[PDB]
């Protein structure tokens, strides 16, 4: 049996299998509240950021 | 009040946000475009035995 695809690929920087990172790139995760961090948000854009 | 790149409309002066408030003004004395920003805050946790 050949369980590659679901085995943790270390190539990745983040020990993720290829099916796992074929979820997370197929998840648009829109909801970063804490990444900003204020700072970038403290620097006002023109742009409508959300 | 930060200097602020957005191109105004001659006949405009301020500018409002989705939620209708205040965010960009046009100095009356010299005709320069502000942004303004609310003031830093943030959340206080205590972590106590
Ligand atoms: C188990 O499956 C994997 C993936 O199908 C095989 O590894 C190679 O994976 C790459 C993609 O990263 C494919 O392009 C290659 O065709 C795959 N094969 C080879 C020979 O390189 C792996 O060989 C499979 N192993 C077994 C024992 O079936
Ligand atoms: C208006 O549009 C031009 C090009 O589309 C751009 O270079 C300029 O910065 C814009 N003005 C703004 C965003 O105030
Ligand atoms: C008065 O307002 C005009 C309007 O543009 C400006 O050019 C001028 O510099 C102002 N004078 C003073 C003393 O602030």
């Amino acid at each position: 049996f050949n369980f590659s695809q679901i085995l943790p690929d270390p190539s990745k920087p983040s020990k993720r299998s290829f099916i796992e990172d074929l979820l997370f790139n197929k998840v648009t995760l829109a909801d970063a509240g804490f990444i900003k961090q204020y700072g970038d948000c403290l620097g006002d854009i023109a742009a409508r950021d959300l | 009040l930060t200097e602020s790149n957005k191109k105004f409309l001659p006949f405009q002066q301020f500018g409002r946000d989705i939620a209708d408030t205040t965010d960009a003004v046009r100095d009356p004395q010299t005709l320069e475009i502000l942004d303004i920003t609310p003031c830093s805050f943030g959340g206080v946790s205590v972590i106590t035995p």
